[PDB]
């Protein structure tokens, strides 16, 4: 119970066996794998209270388990599908609801690793207008044409992460509504002082990481592999 | 447990007033309950939890939960909203003997504007030849931002920055397009703005 899940972020194609694997240092009889997806909270899969007792949860459908050792309870889904899609979490409990959940599995199951795309990213520089206006500047930063729907954007100042004077979308939008397999794009924003804006010694950029292929992935286009990446952003303070 | 149920998947409160998130179980005899909280792309933090000992529950933060059993609720309160609230807060309780969740309720913190200053500014890529995004920023929460009605327009949901430097917090939304006729103007034309939304030349 530091308890430990491998691995953090996967990407499969459809039809592959995927392992997902808890571990506990702890020694609790009690072993447990959810799923969490929007709207639906944390749902139960297979538990365990021993090395010999497996036990259906209310999503059992599509997954299997294996409790190897007291310490370690493996879920397997046999054939990945999309509708998979989605955190993981194990976790353990002692005797009286003591849970300890581990920090999560985000998996993500696509129909076609052809698709798969790192997004462009942009900086937009602060109008003129609000700076005459209000005496504050903001940055805007887009990421598109991006697949799967598996980011992280953060902003950088002076080679620091920043959480003050951010706000991120909370989910991407789809490109082209219609479409299963549309690219999505992501928007970000960075206000400061028109101060610190004004002084073009500041370095401004927005960092998206995104996660792709691997380096096992074959790779057929001639566009370049989509591989697990960081693409940034930047602009520079203005005199005016 | 029979079961737990919150409902409204999204709710707001205003900042600084009571935060009182609603839970209601199905169990004849009294369970075990437990809140949890998850701030955004992070795990799961247990807040308190009623185990059969007080029936007033405190946990951290000022966050507190009565066991009502004659009304079978868990209701959890915090006295003043803060911006920092924001999460997804999850009830839970005992079933079987051996292990469930309710199926979560995100918190959304209106901030205090006192002074709004509603206005589109339009913002030039760094970059590019010539991109640019419009931005509706600075209106108070009495305004929402519509989606777009144009496929090749797009607009995001309303997100609050609270800018730390001077203690001001912000709402704003983006739009954006590829399209020749596109104009800051007309990006937000599916949105009830403010009257007195400031357009610049």
């Amino acid at each position: 119970a530091d308890v430990t899940q491998t691995p953090r972020n996967r990407i499969t194609k459809t039809g592959k066996r995927i392992m997902l694997e808890c571990s506990q240092t702890k020694g609790h009889d009690r072993m447990y794998w959810y799923r969490q997806d929007p709207g639906l909270g944390l749902r139960l899969i297979y538990y365990s209270f021993d090395v010999k007792d497996i036990n259906k949860g209310e999503i059992s459908d599509g997954y299997s388990v294996s409790r190897q050792a007291q310490a370690k309870f493996s879920l397997s889904l046999e054939s990945a599908i999309p509708n998979q899609t989605a955190l993981y979490f194990c976790a353990t409990s002692d005797e009286s609801y003591g849970y300890t959940f581990g920090s999560g599995t985000r998996l993500t199951v696509v129909e076609d690793l052809n698709k798969v795309s790192p997004p462009e990213v942009a900086v937009f520089e602060p109008s003129e207008a609000e700076i005459s206006h209000t005496q504050k500047a903001t940055l805007v930063c887009l990421a598109t044409g991006f697949y799967p729907d598996h980011v992280e954007l953060s902003w950088w100042v002076n080679g620091k992460e920043v959480h003050s004077g951010v706000c991120t979308d909370p989910q991407p939008l789809k490109e082209q509504p219609a479409l299963n397999d549309s690219r999505y794009s992501l928007s970000s924003r960075l206000r400061v002082s028109a101060t610190f804006w004004q002084n073009p010694r500041n370095h401004f950029r927005c960092q998206v990481q995104f996660y792709g292929l691997s380096e096992n992935d074959e790779w057929t286009q001639d566009r370049a592999k989509p591989v697990t990446q960081i693409v940034s952003a930047e602009a520079w303070g203005r005199a005016d | 447990a029979q079961s737990v149920t919150q409902l409204g998947s999204h709710v707001s409160v205003s900042e600084g007033a009571l935060v009182l998130l609603r839970c209601n179980y199905s169990s004849s005899v009294p369970p075990y309950l437990f809140w949890y909280v998850q701030y955004p792309n992070q795990g799961l933090q247990l807040l308190l939890k009623y185990t059969s000992a007080a029936t007033l529950v405190k946990g951290i933060n000022g966050f507190e939960a009565e066991f009502k059993k004659s009304e079978t609720s868990f209701h959890l309160t915090k006295p003043s909203a803060h911006m920092s609230d924001a999460a997804e807060y999850f009830c839970a309780v005992s079933e079987q003997d051996d292990k469930i969740f309710g199926k979560g309720t995100r918190l959304h913190i209106l901030p205090n504007i006192q002074n709004p200053d509603p206005a589109v500014y339009q913002l030039r890529d760094s970059k590019s030849s010539d991109k640019s995004v419009c931005l509706f920023t600075d209106f108070d929460s009495q305004t929402n931002v519509s989606q777009s009605k144009d496929s090749d327009v797009y607009i995001t949901d309303k997100c609050v920055l609270d800018m730390r430097s001077m203690d001001f917090k912000s709402n704003s939304a983006v739009a954006w397009s590829n399209k020749s006729d596109f104009a800051c103007a007309n990006a937000f034309n599916n949105s009830i703005i403010p009257e007195d939304t400031f357009f610049p030349s």
